[PDB]
């Protein structure tokens, strides 16, 4: 809401797609995802370590949390009751083939 | 002996009471304080570890030049890494980004 009002965000994101990605997700997990998009983003700034005390007001005066930090978001945090349906998705990495006529059929049916 | 490193570009300096029965809640704006250190030393050449005492506002300090980064005149970013070894020198100006940190007692507000 607030990042919103505060024009810290990003024009990109729309937040429909978000809804349909996280399947799974409990009510107490959306904050955690808010939490990483943000961290990626700030520590884009920083660079904790190496590359130290870059810190100067025109970085941190333009600071907007883009979409792909969302996408990168998705692979620290991970659903709690969506732990079967990975099976799934994995039972097909062989992949799938048309080979025959036949497979159409048993699809369609 | 720098070559081309001959200004400071940001300084950072540690405050502390000089005196700790002379503790005094005063709200300290660094404006004035890299103001005062300006006016009472201008292009002087600076080292790490080299101390100073500062008198503001009738209140004396020990100052402790933590890091210096050294950068030559014409350098639009600060691309220059600040330099913890004490060899790095430069000489102030009056558009040093000073920051002021705690003291390792931590009184001074």
């Amino acid at each position: 809401k607030k990042m919103r009002e505060n024009n810290m965000m990003s024009d990109d994101v729309n937040l429909a797609e978000l809804a349909a990605l996280t399947k799974n997700f409990s009510g107490a997990e959306i904050e955690g995802l808010v939490k990483s998009a943000s961290s990626f983003a700030i520590n884009k700034t920083v660079n904790i370590g190496k590359g130290a005390t870059k810190l100067n007001t025109k970085d941190i005066a333009k600071l907007k949390v883009t979409r792909e930090d969302f996408l990168n978001a998705l692979n620290d945090v991970t659903p709690a009751f969506g732990i079967s349906e990975e099976d799934l998705k994995t039972c097909v990495e062989g992949g799938m083939m048309l080979y025959s006529e036949r497979v159409n059929s048993i699809l369609k049916n | 002996y720098s070559g081309k490193q001959s200004y400071l570009g940001s300084i950072d300096i540690d405050i502390s009471f000089r005196a700790r029965g002379k503790a005094v809640s005063t709200v300290f704006d660094q404006d004035e304080l890299a103001k005062q250190f300006v006016r009472c030393y201008e292009s002087q050449i600076f080292s790490p570890t080299q101390y100073l005492i500062m008198e503001f506002q009738g209140h004396f300090f020990d100052l402790k030049i933590r890091n210096v980064q050294a950068i030559d005149l014409g350098d639009i970013e600060p691309t220059s890494a600040v330099a913890t070894g004490i060899e790095t020198k430069g000489i102030l100006t009056k558009q040093t980004q000073i920051n002021f940190f705690k003291g390792r007692d931590g009184l001074v507000n």
